C-alpha cells in the first residue's frame, strides 16, 4: 500500500512540473 | 512487484523535467534583457 | 474574346459557387463567360449540392463531373490511383468547350494544394493541358496552407509535391491564404466569426476585377496576356502576392471618404495582403494596379509617385518604372447577401516580390521534422510513390529559395 | 454511393448494435414498420450507405447479426426495431462457446464462418462501391471476441483494400466480469493489429465512470451506455451522410491520425453531454464543445491521456460554425499545452466540420485521438497475462482445444513489441 | 470586459450571496427563471460583469457557493432566485470544521481547496478582463475563516496583479456566538493583512444597532442583515455597470484610499437607510444625504472614527445629482470637522456620482472610510486573545492538528505590530 501512495505522489509533482514547463514554452513563444 | 520499477521511471522523468525546467528559466530570462 | 474556369476539390468548386454567382448577377460583355465552365471532384456530395440547389438549370447537367469516391488528404491516392479514371473524362470535355470558343484567351484553375483532389488531379490536369496546349495562358489562383492556422496534418506533404509541378505548369500563379483572410474579415471587415463562404465571396471579387478588362471598356485596358509579362522578370518566377482595397463594411464605407490616393496605399500596407507573408523583409520586383469604376489617369499617375518617393518599402535596383496600371469604367457589383458595400471605385493590386521565399522556406521545416522520421510516408508510398520523389520535391524548393535570394540581391 | 456493410458479433455486438439502429433509423426517418416518414428532403438521399429499398418502401437495414446464442437473438427481434432486419440475416450457430475464446476461434467458428461468409458477401455486392465494413463487438467474450476475431481476418483476405472500422470493448481489472478476461483479450489484440484497419478502444470503467460524474446518472444500465457509444459511431460516419463545409471520409482520417501502419488504437469521446437538470445552465458555442473534448476524464477508454502525448487527434464538428473558430481553438490547445503533444509533429488536430446536427441537439463533437498514453493497458494487460501464463492457470481449456504453449508465447511477444513502440514515439 | 468573479464561503457567506444575487439581478430586470424582462436598454449593456449568457434570455450568475455542510446548498436552492446558479459552481465538503480554524486551514481545506480552485479557474479564464474577485465570509466561523482565507492566499499567489475585496464580519464581545472567537480572528486578520488587496470591515453588533434605531424594525431576522450588506456591495461596484458624470472603478477607489500597503481595514456606511414611519417625512438632497453618511451611527463597524482619525474617506453617488454640491458638500465636512482629519493629507475625500439610482429610491450614496479608529477592533480582540493563551484554553483542538505553538506567538506579534503602526501613524 506504501508503495502505491508514492505512485499517486510522483505523478502528482510530475503533472504539475509539465503544466509550469508549458507556461514557460508558452512565455517564449509570445516574447519572440 | 512492478510498482517498484514504475517509480523508478517516475522519479528519473521528474528530475529530468526539472532540469528542462531550469534551462528554460534561463531562455525567458536572456530574452529579458535583450528586450 | 472568351475564357473558360476550371475548378477542382472541395475549396475549388465553392469558390467557383460564389465566382459564378457574382458573374451571373453582374451581366455583348457576356460573352466571354456565358456557362464556360467545369466542375470536377472525388467526392460526389459537394458538385451534388450544386445539382440539386438553386442554380440547378443554370449549369448543363454534363458539366458537373464527378467520381466514385474521395482522394481522402492523398496527393499520390489523387494523382496515381484515383486520377486515371476521371482526369481523362474531364479533359475531353474541356476540349471541346474550347472548340465552342475561338479566340480563348487562356484557362483559369482553381484549387488548394492541401487536399488530395486539389493538389493531386490538379498537377495530373495541368500536365495534360500544358502538352495539348502550351501556348495558351493558364492563370492559377491557389489556395496554400497558412503558417500557423491549419485544417490537416499531412498537408506539408501536399503542399511541396504539388508545388514541384505548379511550377513549370501554370503561368502565372496567385497565392491565398486562409489566416491573411481570415484577418482581413477580422480587420476591415469586422467580422469576429467568418466562415469559408465569406472567404469565397471576396476571393471572387478579385477575380472578377482582373477579367473585367475583357468584359468592359476602359480607359486604359488589359488583357491575360499582360500580366504575362508586366509581372514575372524569370520563367520560374511567377507566384504573386494579392491584395484588394477598400475591403469596408456597409456602414464605414459611408463614413469614410473613399478616393484613389488612400486606396492605392492601402493597397499597399502588409495590413491588407491576401498571403501572410511580410513585404518589408522583401524588394517588390514588380507591382500590377487595376482600377475599377471612377477613375482618372492622373490620380491614379500621382498615387504611383506617392509610393515610389517614401522609403517604408523598397524596390528592386532593376526596376526604375515597377509598375503596370490599368483602367476599367464599370464599378464592382454587390450582391445582396454580402458583406461589402457599393463602392464607386475599388483596386486589386498584384505584386511580385521576394517576402514568397519567406513562406517556402517557413514551409521546408514542418516538411523537413515530419519526413526525416518517415511519418506518413507508407500511406503514399503504398499509393504508387516511392522516396525518391519525396527527396527530389525537397531539393527543387531548396533551389528556389537560392533562386530568390539570387534574383532579390 | 460509399457503402456501410455492418456486422455484429456476440451479445456485445447484438445490443450494442440494437441501440445503434434505433438511432439511424430515426435519424433517416424510417419507421418501426421500415417505411419512410422523414420530413427533411435531406433525409432521403443518402439511406443506401445503410439501408436497401426492398419493394414498396420497404427499406431494410444492411446488417449481420452474429452470436452463438439465441437469447441475444430473440431479445433483438422482441424490441422495436426488431422487425425491420431481413429474417435471413440472422446468421446463428446453436451450441455456444462461453467464455472460451479457442471456442469462438478453432471448433465452433469454424461451422459457422462459413453462412456469416455467405451472407455477407451477397450483402457487399449487393451495393455497388463499398467504403468499407464496420464491426462493433468484444474483447472479453468467446463468440464476440473470436469469432468476430476471425471473421475480420477471412474479410481482410478477401477485400484488402476497403476500410475496415472495429468498435470493439476491452476488459479492465477494475470491472472484470469473466476469469479469463487476460487470456482473451491477449490473444484478439496479437490477431487486431495485423487485420484491423484502425481500432476505436472502449471501456466500462470510463463509460460508468462518465454517467456518475457528468451525465450523473442513478442507474446506468446497458440501454445507456450503448445508447452512447452509438452516438459516437453516428458520429463518425456523419460526414458520408450528410453535406458540410468540409467533408472527411474514413479514409480521411485514417491517413490524418495513423502515422504508422501498427499504431492504430484510438480513444474516442463525445460531445456535449450534459446532465438533465443542468442543460439550461449552458451556452452551445465552439468553445465550450472544446473544453468538454480535451478533457483528460471525457475519454471513454480507462487511460488518462495526460499520462502520455498526443501523437494526431481529430475533431468532426456537426452544426452551423465557423470555420476559423474551430482552427482557432485547435491552435490554442496546440500550443499552452506544449508538452502534451509529440514535437517532430506540428499539427496534430485534424479537424471536419458537417452541417446537419444529430437529432435533438443544435451542434456536437466526436474526438479521436491516437495518444501514446494507451500503452498502460496493455502493460496493465500483460502483467495479468503473466501472472497466470507463469504457472499455467486454466491453461488446459485452451490447450485440449489446440492452442500450443507457442501460441501464448507469441501473444506476450506482441503485446511487448507494441508497448515498445508506443514507448519509442512519446 | 472589467469583470468580478464572486466567491461564497461558509454559512455567513452562502446568506449574504443569497440576497445579494436577488437585489442584482432585480436592477438588471431579470426574473426568477432567469430570463430578461427588462424594458431598458442600458440594462443589458454591463450585464458582462457578473452574468454570462446561456441561452435564450437565460442569464446565469458568476459566482461560486463553498462550504463545508449541505444544509446552506439546499436552503440556498430552495429559496427564490435559487434555480438561477449553475449546480456546478456548488463545490462543496461533506464532513464540517466547526469552528476550528486549524480544521478550515490544515485539514479539510486540504482536499476541497483544489476543487474550488479549479472551478475559481473556469470561471476566470470564461471571461476576457479581470477586474478583481469577490469574496464574502466571515472571521468568528471555521469553514468561512480558515478556508476562504486559505483560497485568498491561494488565488493571491496565482493572479498578484488583479484586484481583490473581502467583505468580512468580525466578533465582537457583544455578539459572541462561538466560544473561541479571538483564537479565529487573530490567526485570520494575520493572513489578511498579508495577503488581501483590501478588506471591508462589517460586524453583526453594529447591524443589530442599525436595525434598531434606523429602520426601526420589529423583528430584524438575518434577511434584512443581508439586505444591507447586500445594498452596500451594489452600490460600490455600480461605477462598472453603469456610466455616469464621474467614474470611480475598484482600483481608483484602492489606490486613492491606500496610503501604505497595510493600512487597508475600511469601515463602511450605507445611505439612505430609513424607517418607513419616517421616509414620508424626509427630503432627497446632498446635504441630507451628507449628514446621515457622517454620522458615527451609522457605521456598519462598532469602531467610533471620532476616537481616532480619518486618513482618507469616499463616497459613491447613485442618482442624478449636481457635482457641485457634492464636493461643496465634502468640503464643508472637511473644513469644520478639521481635527477629526488627518493633517499632512489635505482633500481626504475621494467623490464619485453615477446616474442609475436603486429601484425604490431617487437618490443614494455610498460611503467608504479608511480612519485609524480601526485599531479599536484590534485591541479589543487581542486581549481575549491573549486572556486564553497565557493560560493555554482551548489550545489542544488547535495543536493536534497540526499547529504548533510558534504559530500563536507570530499571529500576536503580527496583529500587536499592526495596531501599533495604525497608532504610530494616528
Ligand atoms: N478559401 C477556401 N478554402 C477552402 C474551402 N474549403 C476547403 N478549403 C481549403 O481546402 C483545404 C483542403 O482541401 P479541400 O478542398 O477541403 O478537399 P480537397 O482539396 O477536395 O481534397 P479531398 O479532401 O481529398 O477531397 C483546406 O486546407 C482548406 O483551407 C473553402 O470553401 N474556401
Ligand atoms: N456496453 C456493453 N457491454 C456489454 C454488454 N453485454 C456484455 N458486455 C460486456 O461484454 C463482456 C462479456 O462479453 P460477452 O457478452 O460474454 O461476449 P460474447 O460471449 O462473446 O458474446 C463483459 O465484460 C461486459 O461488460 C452490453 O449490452 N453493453
Ligand atoms: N449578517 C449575517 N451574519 C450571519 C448570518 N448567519 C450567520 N452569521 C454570522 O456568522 C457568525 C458565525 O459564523 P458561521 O456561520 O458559523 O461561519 P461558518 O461556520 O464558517 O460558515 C455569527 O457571528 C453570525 O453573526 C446571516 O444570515 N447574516
Ligand atoms: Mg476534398
Amino acid at each position: 500500500e506504501a508503495q502505491q501512495n508514492d505512485i499517486k505522489a510522483l505523478r502528482r509533482e510530475l503533472e504539475l512540473k509539465k503544466a509550469k514547463l508549458n507556461e514557460l514554452h508558452e512565455d517564449v513563444r509570445r516574447k519572440e | 512487484p512492478f510498482a517498484q520499477a514504475l517509480i523508478n521511471r517516475l522519479q528519473d522523468e521528474g528530475d529530468m523535467l526539472a532540469r528542462k525546467i531550469v534551462l528554460e528559466m534561463r531562455k525567458t530570462k536572456m530574452l529579458d534583457q535583450q528586450l | 474574346r472568351e475564357v473558360i474556369s476550371i475548378h477542382i476539390g472541395q475549396a475549388g468548386i465553392q469558390v467557383g459557387n460564389a465566382c459564378w454567382e457574382l458573374y451571373c448577377l453582374e451581366h455583348d460583355a457576356f460573352n466571354t463567360f456565358f456557362p464556360r465552365c467545369i466542375f470536377l471532384d472525388l467526392e460526389p456530395t459537394v458538385v451534388d449540392e450544386v445539382r440539386t440547389g438553386t442554380y440547378r438549370q443554370l449549369f448543363h447537367p454534363e458539366q458537373l463531373i464527378s467520381g466514385k469516391e474521395d482522394a481522402a488528404n492523398n496527393f499520390a491516392r489523387g494523382h496515381y490511383t484515383i486520377g486515371k479514371e476521371i482526369v481523362d473524362l474531364a479533359l475531353d470535355r474541356i476540349r471541346k468547350l474550347a472548340d465552342n470558343c475561338t479566340g480563348l484567351q487562356g484557362f483559369l484553375v482553381f484549387n488548394a494544394v492541401g487536399g488530395g483532389t486539389g493538389s493531386g488531379l490538379g498537377s495530373l490536369l495541368l500536365e495534360r493541358l500544358s502538352v495539348d496546349y502550351g501556348k495558351k495562358s493558364k492563370l492559377g489562383f491557389t489556395v496554400y496552407p497558412s503558417p500557423q492556422v491549419s485544417t490537416a496534418v499531412v498537408e506539408p506533404y501536399n503542399s511541396v509535391l504539388s508545388t514541384h509541378s505548379l511550377l513549370e505548369h501554370t503561368d502565372v500563379a496567385v497565392m491565398l491564404d486562409n489566416e491573411a483572410i481570415y484577418d482581413i474579415c477580422r480587420r476591415s471587415l469586422d467580422i469576429e466569426r467568418p466562415t469559408y463562404t465569406n472567404l469565397n465571396r471576396l476571393i471572387a471579387q478579385v477575380i472578377s476585377s482582373l477579367t473585367a478588362s475583357l468584359r468592359f471598356d476602359g480607359a486604359l485596358n488589359v488583357d491575360i496576356t499582360e500580366f504575362q509579362t508586366n509581372l514575372v522578370p524569370y520563367p520560374r518566377i511567377h507566384f504573386m502576392l494579392s491584395s484588394y482595397a477598400p475591403i469596408i463594411s456597409a456602414e464605414k464605407a459611408y463614413h469614410e471618404q473613399l478616393s484613389v490616393a488612400e486606396i492605392t496605399n492601402a493597397a499597399f500596407e502588409p495590413a491588407s495582403m491576401m498571403v501572410k507573408c511580410d513585404p518589408r523583409h522583401g524588394k517588390y520586383m514588380a507591382c500590377c494596379l487595376m482600377y475599377r469604376g471612377d477613375v482618372v489617369p492622373k490620380d491614379v499617375n500621382a498615387s504611383v509617385a506617392t509610393i515610389k518617393t517614401k522609403r517604408t518599402i523598397q524596390f528592386v535596383d532593376w526596376c526604375p518604372t515597377g509598375f503596370k496600371c490599368g483602367i476599367n469604367y464599370q464599378p464592382p457589383t454587390v450582391v445582396p447577401g454580402g458583406d461589402l458595400a457599393k463602392v464607386q471605385r475599388a483596386v486589386c493590386m498584384i505584386s511580385n516580390s521576394t517576402a514568397i521565399g519567406e513562406i517556402f522556406s517557413r514551409l521546408d521545416h514542418k516538411f523537413d521534422l515530419m519526413y526525416a522520421k518517415r511519418a506518413f510516408v507508407h500511406w503514399y508510398v503504398g499509393e504508387g510513390m516511392e522516396e525518391g520523389e519525396f527527396s527530389e520535391a525537397r531539393e527543387d524548393l531548396a533551389a528556389l529559395e537560392k533562386d530568390f535570394e539570387e534574383v532579390g540581391a | 454511393m460509399r457503402e456501410i456493410v455492418h456486422i455484429q458479433g456476440g451479445q456485445c455486438g447484438n445490443q450494442i448494435g440494437a441501440k445503434f439502429w434505433e438511432v439511424v433509423s430515426d435519424e433517416h426517418g424510417i419507421d418501426p414498420t421500415g417505411t419512410y416518414h422523414g420530413d427533411s428532403d435531406l433525409q432521403l438521399e443518402r439511406i443506401n450507405v445503410y439501408f436497401n429499398e426492398a419493394t414498396g418502401g420497404r427499406y431494410v437495414p444492411r446488417a449481420i447479426l452474429m452470436d452463438l446464442e439465441p437469447g441475444t437473438m430473440d431479445s433483438v427481434r422482441s424490441g422495436p426495431y426488431g422487425q425491420i432486419f431481413r429474417p435471413d440475416n440472422f446468421v446463428f450457430g446453436q451450441t455456444g462457446a462461453g467464455n472460451n475464446w479457442a471456442k469462438g476461434h478453432y471448433t465452433e467458428g469454424a461451422e459457422l464462418i462459413d453462412s456469416v461468409l455467405d451472407v455477407v458477401r451477397k450483402e457487399a455486392e449487393s451495393c455497388d462501391c463499398l467504403q468499407g465494413f464496420q464491426v462493433c463487438h468484444s474483447l472479453g467474450g468467446g463468440t464476440g471476441s473470436g469469432m468476430g476475431t476471425l471473421l475480420i481476418s477471412k474479410i481482410r483476405e478477401e477485400y484488402p483494400d476497403r476500410m475496415m472500422l472495429t468498435f470493439s470493448v476491452v476488459p479492465s481489472p477494475k470491472v472484470s466480469d469473466t476469469v479469463v478476461e487476460p487470456y482473451n483479450a491477449t490473444l484478439s489484440v496479437h490477431q487486431l493489429v495485423e487485420n484491423a484497419d484502425e481500432c476505436m478502444v472502449l471501456d466500462n470503467e470510463a463509460l460508468y465512470d462518465i454517467c456518475f460524474r457528468t451525465l450523473k446518472l442513478t442507474t446506468p444500465t446497458f440501454g445507456d451506455l450503448n445508447h452512447l457509444i452509438s452516438a459516437v459511431m453516428s458520429g463518425i460516419t456523419c460526414c458520408l451522410r450528410f453535406p458540410g463545409q468540409l467533408n472527411a471520409d474514413l479514409r480521411k482520417l485514417a491517413v490524418n491520425l495513423i502515422p504508422f501502419p501498427r499504431l492504430h488504437f484510438f480513444m474516442v469521446g463525445f460531445t456535449p453531454l450534459t446532465s438533465r437538470g443542468s442543460q439550461q445552465y449552458r451556452a452551445l458555442t465552439v468553445p465550450e464543445l472544446t473544453q468538454q473534448m480535451w478533457d483528460a476524464k471525457n475519454m471513454m477508454c480507462a487511460a488518462d491521456p495526460r499520462h502520455g502525448r498526443y501523437l494526431t487527434a481529430s475533431a468532426l464538428f456537426r452544426g452551423r460554425m465557423s470555420t476559423k473558430e474551430v482552427d482557432e481553438q485547435m491552435l490554442n490547445v496546440q500550443n499552452k499545452n506544449s508538452s502534451y503533444f509529440v514535437e517532430w509533429i506540428p499539427n496534430n488536430v485534424k479537424s471536419s466540420v458537417c452541417d446537419i446536427p444529430p437529432k435533438g441537439l443544435k451542434m456536437s463533437a466526436t474526438f479521436i485521438g491516437n495518444s501514446t498514453a494507451i500503452q498502460e493497458m496493455f502493460k496493465r494487460v500483460s502483467e495479468q497475462f503473466t501472472a497466470m501464463f507463469r504457472r499455467k492457470a486454466f491453461l488446459h481449456w485452451y490447450t485440449g482445444e489446440g492452442m500450443d504453449e507457442m501460441e501464448f508465447t507469441e501473444a506476450e511477444s506482441n503485446m511487448n513489441d507494441l508497448v515498445s513502440e508506443y514507448q519509442q514515439y512519446q
